[PDB]
């Protein structure tokens, strides 16, 4: 007896605003919430992409705002990180490496854009030597704006990343699916 | 200080409840008097002990589990910063801006639907023109 | 027939002040020839002021340096005077060298502490720089910006000093001397430190002058020149310091220069303070320097010279320059062209790190990569200079 | 300068009384005018093609379920192009709002697979449904269904089944819907043909490597669909982009292990012991061979000659033996150098051990 | 006629050279003002 | 409101959305756009966002209507919208209006106007 | 070396909790943007455009028409903060303090197009941190 | 100000002679002036630590008639001469490698000249379907303004 | 001293062209020598007959100028690619520059009449 028909619900509501009320649901929210905490917990960037202003961001890795206390450390390598930081200017010179180095990270990977040189090109948009911004490229999640962003500011777009990842699903979306 | 014996005064001066929600929030046990309260909630304090280094003596204790700096009124968002001495709730009268309008605090949402959508202010610039047709009496 | 093994130290290198492309070919250990690649940072700037008025352009010249911007600017400023024919009042005068000594001081603490870490000492990094992070809230204070400001104008100053900063630096340098001092007790001397930094990098006078270098990589062969003495421009005749030099031309010699013009540095600071003379801080010259706001809400010309100057922007006179200063790195210069329009024809950046790095094929040949990093890490470059 | 190459005209007026100015010369700040609607562009063939219609300004609708599998479209355009809603099948409302302002749509939804929440039936027929009672609501001038090869609609496959009974409903309440319908489609990180044959450690055939077939680059198939979104003459029409070389799968694999100079690895042991396999790996999590598709290893490509075709559209589809170079040589292993012989005298010129 | 190309040295595109033209002129003496110093040059536009 | 797309659809906006500002519904200026020709020309990207929270700031050309109108004696008024209240300028430059014409005259700076005593 | 690290074992550490007690701050400090009023609630900007042609990165794009009241105004006000580099020429140039910089820093967002603000965005922008505005000004004109 | 056959010479006389022992070299540039038949103009600038001067020393070339290089003199004259022909197009005759140094490894054009364009003729993006950074043709959202 | 690297030929301005035209003979044999070696180092998706035939297409482009200035600075121009090249200095797309025409047909309608530039308002 092959299937027919369909039982199909309408108003099934939307991730953004499906609350939990199963045990299942339960459950998923708990192992997803364990798994977001972990990512929020350990959250390593890779050297690269601190070409200009860099200053700024050792800064974050200086006393009166250590990053290390919010489990932030920079790697040399992609293979062992997770998040990229496209500081300073993005040259056409330069955008292949920067490929490279975002499809060699391991899923999953999110990008963060330091600067406004980094954004849509800053200062020198106009320039032949530009891209006019990281967007062309890699996708961005994240957008701290300044020139140089202060430290507070970039401690600010982190805990608006650590907001991303906690509000994501993992499991729940599976349970969809 | 780091010292030990500042976290234990200071869990003896502020109670064991303020001292779980400050370690589920800040992470460091402080106590010190209040300044006030701003629209959303957010309460302010101040530290006097010698134990507390410059840019340690004004702290917030946000209302939202989700905390953002976000949520910070104004003039709290200047007098946490040390870019004043007096605080908002203390600042004289006629040191306030006047308002011919209500205020209205709102927060930045971005990652959520009330992120600001922009758009364009102004029309297109060459108006076109609208059919309207005649017989050839 | 030795034949070579190309490697790339890498665009992506966590030691480099910046990025480099830097392509090394070794047989074994040693280095035999290096070709250091650039350009992965240039962003374009000697074209884009062409376009802009002189004023619109001073922002570029802090963005050629991610330390050291205030006497970045100090060179656009000294240039664009000697054009205009100008003469800065005391009290700029004096502003413009205590800051620029404060940053030599917070070029100096990245630029050392940066060796450090290329070579393995990660504490004397984050032990200077709260040090740094200290003197940028003056920065914050007289600009408005951590970093990048834009204070020193062609005409002197922006703005005055606010009340009540002398008496914090005073503070800041009664108390840093301590901190240098527990800097040198790690690196100073250490048996390790002098390995990695004892007859290495290590170059000659006439080389050194054949080659362009400047500042310490040339005082540590025993020339002694400073423009700062040689030329003085703002203040530097009007108050005491001396000049460190050194023989053997190494690594050592250049990382205890740098440690001395710390405190010299220190010495100027403290003397700065003790006399900053009362006046104005920009020429009176309503034709070159925006006026108050107090008169342009209520007087005629000085109104029309400030919309003038916010749109047009003023007319240098014909003509050309180079003029040089001691930047903490070596001998910054510009080099400027007029031709009696508010948008300069030309402007070339010299741009110290350039020769160093071109020196490095003649410095680096026999010496391993170890060493190869402790040469980056005297001179200390900043790629984005290096790129232009 | 660069061009609007898909387009014919700069002026262009949908069937729903829209009027369409192009503007620019055809690049990342252009605009087409037009607004469309891709339910899949998270995967393997959507991706490309939203790729093809945001590079020329085309502004781009596209529903997620995943947060994170999409944001690498966002690069495909400007700002503003690439527009993002969140979506359900089972959410109505949802389905109305992508689709309202669309003057194209293209419905891209399918699994190879079933699952907990959507059997075979659900995805392909109510879906198909939804999506065009909402287009023939709102009265979207275009809409592009894509339905697998060989489909009918009663076969001894459910998946072609209800492809088959997709294509009807879809043609019985929206008349003028364009169906394509592609063979199995090959590319980079492709699902189930050569990124299988180059890392799945054994292949298996229930049949003998036998089922014939025509297969087709997937970024000709991209293509075909944009030449079809704005090309008004596909109304009420039906495609076969099959290509021009016949290939059983034993071809396949043989041309497969030659490029990639490594022997694939294949078994082919019988139907019913490898349909149970199937059948129990259905209840991990992941995406795996399930038991309707060792059903499909026994039905060869019927084509149907009475639908239109790459040539229809100008186009000249590519051929598999010249691009598996291209495709494989990522897993080509390239052992070692050929025939060191007459490279002893030359290398006892150089130093070797230094002192 | 022997006036060399250095079209072909200046590395920009030939679409310059075969599609489009310039115009040289010197700026017309402004109404809304009396001055003459931003003519005296001959622009290429 | 109810605005119809240009692709024959319908956009459902409600009212207090519609509003050019929270005090004054019509546009103040012959090129301003109308919110109705904003939402219809931008729904692909105001679509699943909340309007309540988009920046509604009230206009300034309906609170200085209500603005009482200020008086002089003499063919002058002098104004400079200045705080006296905290130190510097703060305001605007010196205009002085003349006011001897029978109606009020406003600072073009801000819009306060003036009157002959009458 | 070893026993001069030591002693910092026991000294005070530097580090300060950002979200709960943030770091100095000045008047002069330059951040969002904002554009302000009157204490009548009317606008200052008069479109001089000044703002945009001093501004070296050129983010600012204005346009300007005679009100329905007769005044001059703006009815387009933009700022690019991708292309702004914090410079503050802009609220330099201005003759009737209009356009300021907000000490404010936190204003990040998830995409690129949240940050071409208009003139409704800063206008709120400058309803909301008017007291913040107020005491920088204070304390910076004087100066400026 | 000299011609391109008396720049080996003179510089000779400016490093070796006692009087003038400009024994450092600070910079190289070109510079355009398009309104000249040889629009280029070279400008070397020099410095003497003993006498504590400097002096400078322009010739002039064009796109096609080069310059002799002083790297046979000061061995910093290297990466100042690859600048100024990869900004200006400035041929400089017995360079050992010559070659750009800031500009992309592929770029067609010279930029400092007056004739070429702020924003250059090319942009590049990230095509998926060929899943390379590919160069197209310029095309702004936002124009430029001079002003 | 800072020496040349690998395949770095002095710059040197020929009198004759009589000489030049072996130095470019030159250049052409080197080009199509290191040909497979242009197509290992960049990851290349056709043949090294049509890297050839594109060399050849390069070096027909200048056949034809007369001029010998220009005729040195082209070798020189060449001498500088074939180091940019051989040396693994360029990337993948610095070398697909010189190779439009291998990548897919860019869409369907590629004016060629006039009416269809009409249509596209780029005549
Ligand atoms: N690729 C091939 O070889 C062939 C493909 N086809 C057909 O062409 C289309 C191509 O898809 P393909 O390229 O194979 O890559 P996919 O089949 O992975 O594309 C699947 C898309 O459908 C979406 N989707 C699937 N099920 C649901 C659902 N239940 N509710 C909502 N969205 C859903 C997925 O969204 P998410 O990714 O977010 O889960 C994904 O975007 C399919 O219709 C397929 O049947 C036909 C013949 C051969
Ligand atoms: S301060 Fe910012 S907005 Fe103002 S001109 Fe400078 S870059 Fe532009
Ligand atoms: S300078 Fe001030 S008044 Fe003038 S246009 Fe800019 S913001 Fe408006
Ligand atoms: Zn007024």
């Amino acid at each position: 007896p092959r299937v027919s028909s369909s039982s199909m619900p309408t108003d099934f509501p939307l991730p953004s605003q499906q609350k939990p009320n199963s045990a299942v649901d339960y459950t998923l929210t708990t192992l997803d919430a364990v798994a977001n905490w972990a990512r929020q917990g350990s959250f390593w960037p890779v050297t690269f992409g601190l070409a200009c202003c860099a200053v700024e961001m050792m800064h974050v890795s200086a006393p009166r705002y250590d990053q290390d206390r919010l489990g932030i450390i920079f790697r040399a390598s992609p293979r062992q990180s997770d998040i990229m930081i496209v500081a300073g200017t993005l040259t056409n010179k330069m955008a292949p490496v920067l490929r490279q180095v975002y499809d060699q990270m391991p899923e999953p990977r999110w990008v963060i854009s330091m600067g406004s040189c980094a954004n849509g090109g800053g200062y020198y948009h106009f320039s032949y030597s530009v891209v006019r911004g990281c967007d062309r490229i890699v996708p961005v999640d994240v957008y701290v704006p300044g020139c140089p962003p202060t430290s507070e500011a970039l401690m600010y777009g982190v805990f608006q990343l650590q907001r991303k990842m906690r509000n994501t699903k993992i499991t729940r979306m599976w349970y969809r699916k | 200080s780091s010292s030990l014996y500042r976290v234990l005064r200071n869990a003896w001066e502020v109670g064991p409840r303020s001292y779980w929600k400050q370690l589920n929030s800040i992470g460091d046990t402080k106590s010190g008097r209040l300044v006030g309260t701003d629209i959303y909630g957010n309460k302010f304090y101040e530290t006097d002990h010698q134990d507390e280094i410059h840019l340690r003596t004004r702290y917030v204790e946000y209302k939202e589990k989700d905390y953002d700096m976000s949520q910070v009124e104004p003039g709290w968002h200047f007098w946490l910063g040390y870019g004043v001495d007096t605080a908002p709730c203390n600042t004289p009268k006629e040191k306030l801006p006047i308002r011919a309008y209500p205020y209205k605090f709102q927060p930045n949402y971005t990652g959520t639907p009330g992120a600001f959508v922009t758009y364009n202010t102004l029309k297109p610039k060459i108006s076109a023109w609208e059919p309207v047709t005649k017989q050839r009496s | 027939r030795i034949r070579a093994f190309t490697i790339n130290f890498g665009p992506q290198h966590p030691a480099a002040h910046g990025v480099l492309r830097l392509i090394l070919e070794l047989s074994g250990e040693e280095i035999i020839r290096s070709d250091p690649h650039v350009g992965l940072l240039h962003m374009g700037t000697e074209k884009l002021i062409e376009y802009k008025t002189y004023m619109q352009a001073l922002p570029y010249f802090d963005r050629l340096d991610y330390v050291s911007m205030m006497t970045n600017e100090q060179v656009f400023s000294l240039a664009v005077e000697k054009l205009l024919n100008v003469e800065v009042p005391l009290r700029g005068k004096y502003i413009r060298t205590m800051f620029g000594e404060i940053t030599r001081v917070l070029n100096h603490l990245m630029s050392v502490c940066s060796h450090a870490m290329d070579v393995g000492a990660l504490t004397p990094f984050l032990w200077g720089f709260e040090e740094r992070e200290k003197l940028m809230e003056f920065y914050e204070r007289v600009s408005g910006a951590r970093l990048h400001a834009a204070y020193v104008r062609p005409g002197g100053v922006s703005q005055d000093l606010p009340a009540g900063l002398l008496d914090d630096i005073y503070m800041w340098a009664t108390q840093f001397g301590d901190r240098l001092d527990e800097i040198e007790e790690l690196l100073t001397d250490n048996r390790i430190w002098k390995l990695r930094t004892v007859n290495i990098g290590t170059v000659t006078a006439q080389d050194a002058l054949n080659l362009g270098l400047s500042g310490p990589m040339l005082r540590g062969s025993g020339i002694p020149f400073d423009i700062r003495k040689n030329a003085p421009y703002d203040a530097y005749d009007k108050v005491d310091f001396d000049v460190p030099v050194g023989m053997n031309g190494d690594c050592y010699d250049r990382y205890l220069i740098r440690m001395a013009e710390f405190r010299q540095s220190l010495r100027i600071i403290e003397q700065c303070c003790n006399d900053m003379p009362a006046g104005a801080v920009k020429v009176e010259d309503f034709k070159i320097n925006s006026p108050p706001r107090n008169l342009m809400k209520e007087d005629m010309e000085a109104l029309i010279h400030h919309f003038l100057l916010y749109t047009k922007g003023y007319s240098v006179p014909p003509g050309e320059t180079y003029t040089a200063i001691e930047a903490p790195k070596g001998e910054m210069g510009v080099y400027v062209v007029s031709d009696g329009s508010e948008r300069p024809y030309k402007c070339k950046i010299r741009a110290p790190g350039f020769a160093h790095l071109g020196a490095f094929d003649h410095i680096a040949r026999g010496h391993f990569l170890p060493d190869a990093v402790a040469i980056i890490g005297t001179m200390d470059l900043v790629f984005g200079e290096v790129d232009r | 300068m660069n061009s609007f190459e898909n387009l014919a005209q700069d002026v262009n007026i949908t069937r729903s009384g829209k009027t369409l100015i192009a503007k620019g010369t055809g690049g990342r700040s252009s605009r087409t005018g037009y607004t469309a609607t891709v339910f899949g562009a998270n995967g393997f063939l959507g991706s490309y093609l939203t790729a093809k219609l945001a590079k020329h300004g085309t502004t781009v609708v596209v529903p997620y379920r995943e947060e994170m599998a999409k944001r690498h479209l966002k690069v495909t355009g400007d700002l503003g192009v690439v527009n993002f809603l969140e979506m359900d099948l089972r959410n109505l409302e949802s389905i109305d709002e992508a689709v309202r302002h669309s003057d194209i749509v293209v419905n891209l939804i399918g699994r190879e697979y079933e699952t907990k929440n959507f059997n075979y039936y659900d995805v392909h027929v109510e879906g198909a449904r939804r999506i065009a009672e909402a287009v023939k609501k709102h009265n979207i001038a275009r809409y592009i269904h894509v339905s697998a090869f060989n489909a009918e609609i009663d076969s001894p496959s459910e998946f072609n089944h209800t492809k088959g009974l997709g294509e009807q409903v879809t043609k019985d309440i929206v008349p003028w819907a364009t169906i394509v319908r592609p063979a199995p489609m090959f590319g980079r990180e492709d699902k189930w043909f050569l990124d299988r044959m180059a890392r799945s450690p054994c292949l298996v055939s229930a049949n003998k490597f036998q089922e014939t077939s025509n297969p087709v680059h997937v970024i000709d198939v991209a293509a075909a669909l944009e030449r079809i979104c704005f090309d008004d003459s596909t109304v009420a029409q039906t495609f076969e982009l099959y290509g021009p070389q016949k290939f059983t799968q034993k071809q396949i694999i043989d041309m497969v292990s030659e490029t990639l100079r490594k022997e694939v690895r294949h078994i082919e042991l019988p139907k019913a012991l490898y349909q149970a396999y199937t059948k129990a790996t259905q209840a991990i999590w992941w995406p795996t061979y399930s038991p309707d598709q060792v059903e499909r290893q026994f039905l060869s490509q019927k084509i149907d000659p009475s639908a239109k075709t790459f040539n229809d559209l100008d186009l000249t589809p590519m051929e598999l033996p010249d691009l598996m170079f291209k495709l494989i040589r990522p897993y080509r292993v390239n052992t070692f150098q050929h025939d060191v012989s007459q490279l002893e005298n030359k290398e006892k010129t150089f130093v070797h051990i230094l002192d | 006629d022997n006036v060399p190309a250095h079209e072909i040295v200046s590395g920009a595109p030939a679409e310059l050279s075969r599609n489009r033209v310039v115009r040289i002129y010197q700026q017309a003496k402004p109404a809304t003002q009396s001055g003459e110093y931003g003519t005296f040059a001959w622009r290429l536009d | 409101k109810s605005i119809i797309s240009y692709n024959g659809n319908t956009i459902e906006i409600p009212e207090e959305y519609t509003k050019q500002a929270p005090n004054r519904d019509s546009t103040w200026a012959p090129a301003q756009a109308s919110k109705t020709e904003i939402y219809k020309n931008n729904m692909v990207r105001f679509e699943q966002k909340d309007l309540s929270k988009q920046p509604m700031p009230y206009a300034g050309i309906e609170l200085i209507a209500q603005q009482p109108v200020r008086f002089v004696h003499g063919n002058t008024a002098v104004c400079d919208g200045a705080n006296h209240n905290g130190p510097g300028a703060q305001g605007h430059p010196k205009i002085f209006i003349n006011v001897d014409a029978p109606g009020s005259h406003a600072c073009q700076y801000c819009g306060t106007r003036y009157e002959k005593e009458h | 070396g070893l026993y001069v690290v030591l002693e910092q074992f026991f000294r005070a550490p530097y580090t300060i909790y950002y979200p709960f007690e943030k770091g100095p701050v000045s008047p002069r400090f330059r951040g969002e943007h904002a554009l302000r009023r009157y204490p009548s609630g009317e606008e200052r900007c008069i479109a001089c455009k000044l703002c945009e042609a001093i501004c070296p990165a050129l983010a600012i794009t204005i346009d300007a028409e005679e009100r329905i009241d007769g005044s001059r105004r703006t009815t387009k006000y933009d700022i690019d903060m991708t292309k702004c580099i914090y410079c503050g020429y802009c609220q330099e140039s201005c003759p009737v303090d209009a356009i300021v910089e907000t000490p404010n820093v936190e204003y990040a967002t998830e995409t690129r197009e949240e940050l071409l603000y208009n003139k409704e965005k800063l206008l709120a922008n400058g309803d909301k941190w008017e007291l913040e505005l107020q005491y920088a000004l204070d304390a910076d004109a004087p100066y400026r | 100000h000299v011609a391109p056959s008396a720049v080996i010479p003179v510089t000779t006389f400016l490093r070796d002679n006692t009087s003038t022992q400009y024994k450092s070299i600070i910079d190289i540039t070109a510079v355009d002036y398009p309104s000249r038949e040889n629009r280029f103009e070279v400008v070397y600038n020099f410095l003497s630590v003993r006498h504590n001067s400097r002096i400078r020393l322009k010739t002039y070339a064009t796109e096609v008639t080069p310059v002799p290089s002083i790297t046979c003199l000061y061995e910093g004259a290297n990466w100042f001469e690859r600048e100024a022909y990869d900004m200006y197009g400035v041929f400089f005759e017995g360079h050992p490698d010559l070659r750009r140094i800031m500009t992309d490894y592929g770029f067609e054009g010279h930029p400092l000249r007056k004739d070429f364009p702020l924003t250059g003729y090319t942009e590049v993006r990230w095509d998926e379907e060929k899943r390379r950074v590919v160069y197209e043709p310029l095309e702004l959202t936002q124009a430029f303004r001079n002003f | 001293a800072i020496i040349a690297t690998a395949f770095a030929e002095t710059v040197k301005f020929s009198g004759s062209k009589q000489e030049l035209q072996k130095r470019t003979l030159a250049l052409y044999r080197q080009f199509l020598r290191g040909a497979p070696t242009f197509a290992d180092l960049y990851e290349v998706q056709f043949s090294i007959p049509t890297i050839r035939t594109k060399i050849r297409q390069e070096f027909e482009r200048h056949r034809f100028v007369d001029d010998l200035s220009i005729q040195n600075v082209l070798y020189a121009k060449g001498h500088m690619e074939y180091q940019e090249c051989i040396n693994f200095w360029k990337q993948q797309a610095q070398f697909l520059k010189y190779f439009p025409e291998e990548d897919d047909i860019q869409g369907r309608h590629q004016p060629s009449n006039f009416v269809d530039k009409f249509l596209k308002n780029r005549a």
